[PDB]
């Protein structure tokens, strides 16, 4: 159920999940425009879904 | 202030969140003082290694084309007929069959900072030009800057173009000789337009340009990067942060390696410069400055294609679900096979 077009490209996300995530990639942009990198390395970059949804929290 | 529902209106969704992922991440590797975080832009990458195993009809594999600077490029191939076994280590070289066998040196994307011939984005893009133009294809690892800025990338070109040129098993049986095509997106069409200059300029007959949104400017603000400033995931404060990275220290983008068509460079009337095949998408902030460039070349007499696709945004041609990434493959391949 993942989208083929991304897994391609190295990133795994669910083909139901897209939009939750492209909403996530927005509130992680206001986020920024509001203010990191140091506890990013801990985090899956492939998985975009929880690698967001870790960014948001550290901030 | 962020609202991002307008560059969604104009691509698909799961292409909208490739491009608006590297936009965030990148945003992260950038420093406000110039330097940049190359240990987390190594980690965040997705790469891929080579494969001997054909694939979609394709295999790869890298080469050392300079142990000095570690400059290494992927070959890709569309796989051998016949082929009883898989290519050991010791058939990758097979001479090329065929009477005309194009070969196109690629140079990728990422601003002159971001990437590698192993990232996968790349890795595919290689692999589908591979497939719809039937050509082989070689993809320059080039150094990136702020560490290594101009004319590293530059010159990594030259050593990679000379390396095609000399390869007896890339050779053409009409001819005797290798058709070389340079291509390139973003940065890496830059690098293709120098890279012929310095071409012409020896023994090395280039047959052909493909340059992808290349990435070119100037000392002024073109129209197109005040109105889509932010609107479709590039900003004029990250464009001026690379050319910054990349161009010499004290210099402005009035050099020659950001603005071709600079009162500061060569001129192109009556010079020895390979056919071009330029596509600008039409929301890319730089448009301008892309459209002008392709002005340069026809007003200096040169041959020069242009595929102004209007609604088209930067990466389109990252994934084969829109109609600029089917249009523009199409018009590689007749260009390359002309
Ligand atoms: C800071 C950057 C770098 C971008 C422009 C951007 O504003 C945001 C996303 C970019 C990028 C990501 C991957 C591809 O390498 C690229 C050529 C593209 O289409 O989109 C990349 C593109 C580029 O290098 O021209």
């Amino acid at each position: 159920g993942m989208d083929e077009l991304l897994a391609v490209l190295g990133y795994k996300v669910r083909s139901s999940e897209m939009a939750d995530v492209a909403q996530k990639l927005e509130q992680l942009e206001v986020m920024m425009s509001n203010v990191l990198a140091t506890e990013t390395v801990h985090y899956n970059p492939a998985e975009l879904y929880t690698w967001l949804d870790s960014m948001l929290t550290d901030l | 202030e962020v609202n991002l529902i307008e560059s969604r209106t104009v691509v698909p969704l799961n292409t909208w969140v490739l491009i608006s992922n590297f936009k965030v991440a990148y945003n992260i590797l950038r420093r406000p003082d110039g330097t940049f975080n190359r240990h987390l832009a190594e980690y965040l990458d997705r790469k891929v290694t080579a494969n001997a195993n054909p694939v979609d009809g394709v295999f790869s594999f890298d080469v050392l084309i300079d142990r000095r600077i570690n400059l290494l490029s992927r070959v890709y191939r569309p796989a051998y007929a016949d082929q009883e076994q898989p290519p050991s280590i010791l058939d990758l070289e097979k001479p090329v069959d065929g009477d005309i066998v194009p070969v196109i040196l690629f140079f990728h994307g990422g601003s002159f900072a971001h990437s590698s011939a192993n990232s996968a984005i790349y890795d595919t893009l290689c692999r589908r030009l591979v497939g719809l133009c039937k050509c082989v294809v070689v993809s320059v690892n080039y150094r990136r800057a702020p560490e290594n800025p101009y004319p590293c990338a530059y010159d990594d070109g030259w050593i990679a173009l000379n390396w095609v040129n000399s390869r007896s098993w890339l050779k053409s049986k009409k001819d005797s000789k290798v058709h070389i095509f340079l291509a390139g997106d973003s940065s890496g069409g830059n690098i293709a337009h120098n890279v012929a200059l310095r071409a012409g300029e020896s023994g090395i007959d280039v047959l052909g340009n493909i340059l992808l949104n290349p990435m070119f400017g100037g000392n002024e603000r073109t129209e197109s990067e005040k109105s889509l400033d932010g609107k479709y995931f590039v900003t004029v404060r990250d464009r001026d942060w690379y050319w910054k990275a990349f161009l010499p220290e004290g210099e402005d983008r009035e050099h020659p390696a950001c603005n071709p068509f600079s009162p500061r460079g060569k001129s192109l009337e009556g010079v020895s410069f390979p056919k071009s095949l330029v596509v600008v998408a039409g929301l890319d902030l730089i448009r301008d400055w892309q459209l002008a460039y392709a002005e340069g070349l026809k007003k200096a007499g040169q041959e020069v294609k242009l595929m102004h696709l209007e609604k088209a945004t930067v990466g389109f041609y990252l994934l084969p679900n829109n109609n600029h990434f089917h249009n523009v493959m199409d018009e590689i391949s007749a260009f390359v096979n002309a």
